[PDB]
């Protein structure tokens, strides 16, 4: 996952989870990309699937 | 199953927009972009219940697709949840509209407005959407947004979450089925 052409102002909706260095689970790449972005750089990604 | 309850491809999950039918023939509505690229449909994260194989599926520019059911024996009721579902309207600014959806059950708000762009990005855009006030969340795709006995639209997209209040835009339903020329019931 690149988050390169983050941020986007709209998600479509679809669930393929991600986990997140927050240890949150995040619902797709398009919400996992745009926390990226929100968090200023410092959210990473930890492995595919739910965390 | 109804309205709002989930639907597993191979790829992912998303939800389950209306029953409708053509003739003998039983079909379900979801979103285009679940339908894209996803050949067979299950009722279970195990893949063991099948409910059908995609017939048709329009995203992006719209974002809409069909299933035709291929499991015989399980009920295809045509509701949302337990709510009855007797017909197809047309959205307006202003109108009192409920979502429902397999991550985040059922949510309610109004139509804020009407012909919005969304662009996804990438080059995904889709037109004439309904925007809403309604929250939505990854699993939700798909799911039906109705208005009392009413169904309106389709869930697309959109940003915010169910926590702190978000955006929604849904497809028109109306569009679905005249275009693949079925019908709620």
């Amino acid at each position: 996952v690149d988050c390169s052409e983050y941020p986007k102002p709209a998600c479509t909706q679809e669930y393929r989870p991600l986990c997140g260095s927050d240890n949150k689970t995040y619902g797709n790449k398009c919400n996992f990309c745009n926390a990226v972005v929100e968090s200023n750089g410092t959210l990473t990604l930890s492995h595919f699937g739910k965390c | 199953i109804s309205g709002g309850d989930a639907i597993y491809s191979s790829t992912g999950r998303c939800s389950l927009g209306f029953n409708v039918r053509s003739g003998s023939t039983y079909y379900f509505l979801t979103a285009g972009h679940c339908t894209d690229g996803a050949t067979t449909w299950w009722a279970n994260s195990a893949r063991t219940t099948v409910l059908g194989t995609t017939s048709g599926s329009s995203f992006p520019n719209n974002d809409y697709g069909i299933v035709r059911y291929t499991n015989t024996t399980i009920p295809k009721d045509g509701t949302v949840g337990g709510q009855d579902i007797t017909s197809a309207a047309n959205a307006t600014v202003g109108m009192a509209v409920t979502r429902r959806g397999s991550t985040t059950g059922t949510h309610s708000g109004s139509v804020t407005a009407l012909n919005a762009t969304v662009n996804y990005g990438g080059g995904d855009v889709v037109y004439g959407m309904i925007r809403t006030n309604v929250c939505a969340e990854p699993g939700d795709s798909g799911g039906p947004l109705y208005s009392g006995t009413r169904a309106i639209g389709l869930t697309s997209g959109g940003s915010g979450n169910c926590s702190s209040g978000g955006t929604t835009f849904f497809q028109p339903v109306t569009e679905a089925l005249s275009a693949y020329g079925v019908s709620v019931y």
